[PDB]
C-alpha cells in the first residue's frame, strides 16, 4: 500500500523523489496505488535507522521498506536482519552496505538481496576456468569462519566434474604475519592459476610476498573475489595487472534501474499475494515496543514470490534468499590499474568473453618473455581432423588443442566471432 | 517384477562362497539390462552411474 | 587513564555483587591506580528500550567492551543478537556469559563475539575421543535442519576424515516433524547400532519416545546424548543406558565472569601501554566510522594467555570462544544421574562406577552385526 | 644455468635467485661466511628436504 525508498547524498533530493514517484506510474498499474517517502542523509547512525523506521511505520502502515546506502560497512547488513526480525517487513537490498551478503538467513527473515553468493560465483570461476582451458588449479585460501563449507564444495564439484582438472591440496595461511612459515607455503605451490579466498587486508600482505618471491610471471594467472576487489577505485601499487574478478557494479546498471526492478519484484510479489488471498497485510501497531515474542497470523510473502516473471525478465530467489540469475559482470585489471566489462553472465547463467587471451605483461617487473608462439593451421590436406565445439562432452575432447577461425556472417560485412 | 528361476555358471560358485561364508544370496535381475557407465542428463555435470 | 565498562545484567543484586566483584579485581593481582570505572546498566526486555538505554549508557561513556549477561530465564532465547549488532559498528568486543549457540561462532554475522563458553562444536569431540577409546568405527548421525546442527556435523566430518573414517550415512530432521518413523526405521535398517542425538529439546524427546514404542531400547544400541538434551522431558521419559554430557562449572556465573573481567582489564592495561588508542565518538548519532583497534583486540585477545583464572590457563580458538573446557560424561541409573567419565583435554578419566548400557547388560557392545541379507 | 648472488644482502633479489631453482642437487662455489647466510635462507626458504 506504501513504499518507501532510502537514499544518500550522492545525487540531488528532488529528481529521487521524481523519479520515485514516476516510477510505479510507468506500466502495470497497481490496483491500490502506492505512494514514496523518501529520506535522504549522509549519516548511517544506528539510532537515526531505527528512528526512520519507526517513522515510516506511523506512515499509514508502510507494507515495502527500500533501503539504500552509500558506505562500506557489513554490519549495516546486520542491523537491518535485526529489525527485519522484528517488524515482519521484506526489504530488498539495493548498492551500498547491504549489496555485500554475508550474514545467515534467518528462518524469520524477509530478506531477498540483489548481492552474490560465494555458492553461484564458483561455478562462474568454473566457467572462466573452461573457457581458458586453464587445467591447473591451486586453493591457496585462508583460515575464515565459513571458507571450509566452500572448499569442500568446490572439491566436491570438481571431483564431480567430467573435464577433471588437476587438484593440489589446499595450501592454506595458518596465521598472519607468521615470517618463517609464509616462505615455506610460499614453496610449496608450484604451479601458475593460483585462487585466493582472504580479506583486502591480508590479500596485500599475500600480494607483496608474492612480488617478493617473484609470482607475477607472464605463465602466472590469478583470480580475485569479490569481496577483495569490491572497491574498484581504490588499487595498491602491489596489485599486478590481470587480476580475474567477478561481481556486480553499476558500470551497466544504475541506482534507477536497481530501484526500478525492486520496485517491480514488489508489485508482482503483491499481485501473487492478492491472487490466494484477498486480505490486505497489516504491520505493528507499535514501532518496536513488545512485551511479548511476535508472530506473523498470515502466510509470509516467501511462497508467493518463488516464482517471479517480470516483462521477461525472471528474477526470482532461492529457499534462502540468494537469486537465481544474478548479473556477475567480468572485470579484469587494466595495464594502467583500471578495471573494464570483459563479459556478462546473465546469458542463460553462461559465461561470455570478448575473445582477448594476451593481457599479462611484465609491469610490476622488467622481463621480458615470448610464450605465446601465434600459429596459423589449415585444414586441406588429410592431416587435421579440427572440428567445431560439440554441445555434448565437455566442449571437445579429452586430447586437443584450442583453436580460432573467423566465421563469415555476411557477404559484405568483414565482422567475425572468434568461435 | 514376476519371479523368473535363473540359473548356470556363476550359481554354482555362489551357493559354494554362502556356504563356505555364512551367506544367505538373494538373486535378483537389472531393471535396466545395462552394466552401467557414466552418461549424461540434464544438469550434465553430475557424474552419476546408471 | 581511566577506561569505563558498561554492564548489563538481570536483576539489582547481582548487579551490585559484580560492582563489588569489579571493585575488588581492579586491585587482585598486579594493578594500577586508574584503570576501570565501573558502571552497569539493566535487563530490558523490550529491544527498542533496551537498545536506547545501551546507547545512552556505554556509548556515551567511552566504552571497550560489553557485559552483557545471560538471559534469566533459559526457557526463552532472548539472545544477546542485538548488543553484538550494535558493537559490529566498531567492532567493539563483547561477553558471552553462557550463550552456547553456534550462531555467534562463525565471523561473518557477528564481526567481534566473545564467549567463556565453548560452543557446540566441542560435543563432536567429546564422540570422537568416546569413539576413539572405545573403538567405534561406523557411526549414524541424527541432525536436524538447523545451522547449529549443520555446523556440528561438519565439524564431525571433518574431524572424523583425517583417519580415513566416513559416516554411513546422515539423516536430517525438521523442528516441528511428529512422523519420523519411517526415518528412524530406515536408520534401524542399517550396519551400525550406534546413535549419536543433537537436535532441540522437544524434538529429542519426541525422537526417544518414538524409539521407544518402537523397541529401540534393546541392547547393543548405543544412545548418545548431547548437553541441551538431557533436560526437560528427558528426565521423564528415558530410561537408563543415556551417555549424557553436561560441563563443569558451566552453569556458575561468578565463576567466569571474575576471570573475563581480568581479562578485559589486563587486555585495555596492554593495548594502553602498546601504541596509539582511538576514541570512540561520543554520541550515538554523528559518526559512523570502524575503530582501528578492532582487529588489534582479537589479535591481543587470541594470544594472550592468563593462568590465573579458575581453570587454569585461558585461550582462546579462531573464534574468539573458550578452548580446552571440562567436561563431564553423564550416565543415568533409575531416573538419577551419575558421574563416570570427565574431560580435561585429550584425556579421558573414568570412575570406578561401572558404565551400563541399555538392555542392562554390563559389556559393551559392538556395533558389526553382519546381517547376511545380501542383495 | 649459472644462477649466481650477485651481491651479498640483497634482501629483495635473492628471494628470486632462490625461487629461480627448482632442483635437487645443488653445488657451492663461496666462502664460509656467505655460505652461513646462504645456508639460512635455504632454511628460511626450506632447502632441506630428503
Ligand atoms: C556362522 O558360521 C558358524 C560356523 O563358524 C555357525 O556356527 C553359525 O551358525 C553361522 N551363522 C549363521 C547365521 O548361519
Ligand atoms: C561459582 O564459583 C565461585 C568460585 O569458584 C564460588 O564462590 C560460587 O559459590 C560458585 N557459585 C555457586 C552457585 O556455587
Amino acid at each position: 500500500l506504501n513504499i518507501a525508498v532510502m537514499l544518500g547524498h550522492s545525487h540531488d533530493v528532488t529528481e529521487r523523489e521524481l523519479r520515485t514517484l514516476w516510477g510505479p506510474e510507468q506500466a502495470a498499474g497497481l490496483p491500490l496505488d502506492v505512494n514514496v517517502v523518501a529520506l535522504l542523509m549522509n549519516r548511517t547512525d544506528p539510532k537515526s535507522l531505527i528512528t526512520h523506521v519507526c517513522d515510516l511505520m506511523s506512515g499509514a502502515r508502510i507494507h515495502g521498506l527500500v533501503f539504500g546506502d552509500d558506505t562500506d560497512q557489513e554490519a549495516v547488513a546486520q542491523m537491518l536482519d535485526f529489525i527485519s526480525s522484528h517488524t515482519f517487513v521484506p526489504i530488498l537490498g539495493i548498492h551500498g552496505g547491504a549489496s555485500m551478503i554475508m550474514a545467515d538467513k534467518d528462518p524469520t527473515s524477509t530478506f531477498f538481496q540483489f548481492g552474490a553468493s560465494i555458492q553461484q560465483q564458483a561455478t562462474v570461476m568454473l566457467k572462466i576456468m573452461q573457457d581458458y582451458d586453464w587445467h591447473v588449479f591451486s586453493l591457496v585460501t585462508t583460515i575464515f569462519p565459513g571458507y571450509r563449507e566452500f572448499i569442500s564444495f568446490v572439491k566436491t564439484t570438481v571431483d564431480n566434474s567430467f573435464v577433471g582438472w588437476d587438484m593440489q591440496n589446499v595450501i592454506t595461511l595458518d596465521t598472519s604475519f607468521e615470517d618463517a612459515k609464509t616462505q615455506v607455503q610460499l614453496k610449496k605451490i608450484h604451479s601458475s592459476v593460483i585462487l585466493l579466498y582472504c580479506s583486502k587486508d591480508e590479500a596485500v600482505l599475500i600480494l607483496s610476498e608474492a612480488r617478493s618471491l617473484g609470482l607475477t610471471g607472464y605463465d602466472f594467472f590469478w583470480i580475485v573475489p569479490s569481496l577483495v576487489s569490491g572497491n574498484t577505485e581504490l588499487i595498491p601499487k602491489e596489485f599486478p595487472s590481470g587480476l580475474i574478478s567477478v561481481s556486480y557494479d553499476d558500470w551497466d546498471y544504475s541506482l534507477e534501474a536497481r530501484v526500478r526492478d525492486g520496485i517491480g519484484i514488489l508489485t508482482t510479489a503483491a499481485s501473487s499475494m492478492l491472487e490466494k488471498f484477498s486480505y490486505i497485510p497489516e504491520a505493528k501497531a507499535s514501532c518496536y515496543g513488545q512485551m511479548e515474542r511476535p508472530e506473523v497470523p498470515m502466510h509470509t510473502l516467501h511462497p508467493f514470490m518463488v516464482n517471479v516473471t517480470w516483462d521477461g525478465k525472471d528474477l526470482s530467489f532461492t529457499e534462502e534468499g540468494y537469486q537465481v540469475h544474478p548479473r556477475l559482470v567480468v572485470i579484469v585489471l587494466n595495464k594502467d590499474r583500471e578495471w573494464e566489462k570483459v563479459g556478462k553472465w546473465e546469458n542463460h547463467t553462461l559465461s561470455l568473453r570478448h575473445a582477448v587471451w594476451p593481457r599479462y605483461k611484465s609491469f610490476s617487473d622488467c622481463e621480458p618473455d615470448d610464450n605465446h608462439l601465434s600459429i596459423v593451421t589449415l585444414e586441406e590436406a588429410p592431416f587435421v581432423i579440427v572440428e567445431d565445439i560439440d554441445p555434448l562432452t565437455e566442449t571437445c575432447v579429452r586430447n586437443t588443442v584450442p583453436c580460432r577461425k573467423f566465421v563469415k556472417i555476411n557477404n559484405s560485412t568483414n565482422e567475425g566471432m572468434n568461435v | 517384477t514376476v519371479p523368473q528361476c535363473c540359473y548356470g555358471f556363476c550359481i554354482d560358485l555362489l551357493i559354494k562362497l554362502a556356504r563356505t561364508m555364512n551367506f544367505t544370496y538373494e538373486v535378483h535381475l537389472v531393471a535396466d539390462g545395462k552394466f552401467g557407465t557414466q552418461e549424461r542428463v540434464n544438469n550434465s555435470n553430475k557424474k552419476e552411474w546408471n | 587513564k581511566i577506561v569505563n565498562i558498561g554492564a548489563v545484567l538481570s536483576t539489582r543484586k547481582h548487579e551490585q555483587m559484580f560492582r563489588e566483584a569489579v571493585n575488588q579485581a581492579n586491585k587482585r593481582h598486579g594493578s594500577w591506580k586508574i584503570q576501570l570505572n565501573a558502571t552497569s546498566v539493566t535487563h530490558k526486555p523490550n529491544a527498542i528500550q533496551m537498545a536506547l538505554s545501551v546507547c545512552e549508557d556505554l556509548i556515551s561513556s567511552q566504552v571497550y567492551a560489553i557485559l552483557v549477561s545471560h538471559p534469566p530465564t533459559p526457557n526463552d532465547h532472548f539472545t544477546p543478537t542485538p548488543v553484538s549488532y550494535t558493537a559490529g559498528f566498531y567492532r567493539i568486543p563483547v561477553l558471552g556469559l553462557t550463550t552456547r549457540m553456534s550462531i555467534y561462532s562463525d565471523k561473518s554475522i557477528h564481526l567481534s563475539f566473545l564467549r567463556t563458553v565453548p560452543p557446540y562444536s566441542h560435543q563432536s569431540s567429546v564422540w570422537f575421543e568416546m569413539m576413539r577409546v572405545y573403538s567405534w568405527n561406523h557411526i549414524i548421525l541424527l541432525v536436524s535442519d538447523d545451522h547449529e546442527g549443520r555446523a556440528a556435523q561438519k565439524r564431525l566430518e571433518t574431524l572424523l576424515e583425517e583417519r580415513e573414517s566416513k559416516a554411513e550415512k546422515v539423516l536430517q530432521f525438521d523442528p516441528g516433524t511428529k512422523n519420523v518413523t519411517a526415518l528412524l526405521m530406515e536408520a534401524k535398517e542399517l550396519e551400525a547400532r550406534v546413535i549419536i542425538l543433537s537436535a532441540s529439546e522437544d524434538d529429542a524427546a519426541t525422537v526417544y519416545r518414538a524409539a521407544a514404542m518402537l523397541n529401540m531400547t534393546g541392547s547393543g544400541y548405543v544412545w548418545l546424548v548431547g548437553e541441551r538434551e538431557i533436560s526437560g522431558n528427558a528426565l521423564r521419559y528415558a530410561p537408563d543406558g543415556i551417555l549424557g554430557l553436561q560441563l563443569i562449572n558451566g552453569k556458575n556465573e561468578s565463576a567466569h565472569i571474575s576471570d573475563a573481567v581480568g581479562v578485559v582489564a589486563q587486555a585495555v592495561h596492554e593495548l594502553l601501554e602498546k601504541e596509539n588508542i582511538t576514541d570512540p565518538p561520543r554520541g550515538c548519532v554523528g559518526n559512523t566510522n570502524i575503530w582501528k583497534t578492532g582487529p588489534l583486540f582479537k589479535r591481543v585477545l587470541m594470544s594472550s594467555k592468563y593462568a590465573d583464572g579458575v581453570t587454569g590457563r585461558v585461550e582462546f580458538n579462531e573464534d574468539g570462544d573458550r578452548k580446552f573446557a571440562n567436561y563431564s560424561i553423564m550416565n543415568l541409573q533409575n531416573r538419577k544421574l551419575v558421574q563416570v567419565g570427565i574431560y580435561n583435554g585429550t584425556h579421558v578419566i573414568p570412575n570406578d562406577r561401572k558404565i551400563i548400557w541399555p538392555g542392562g547388560e554390563t559389556e559393551k557392545p559392538r556395533g558389526y552385526q553382519m546381517s547376511t541379507r545380501l542383495k
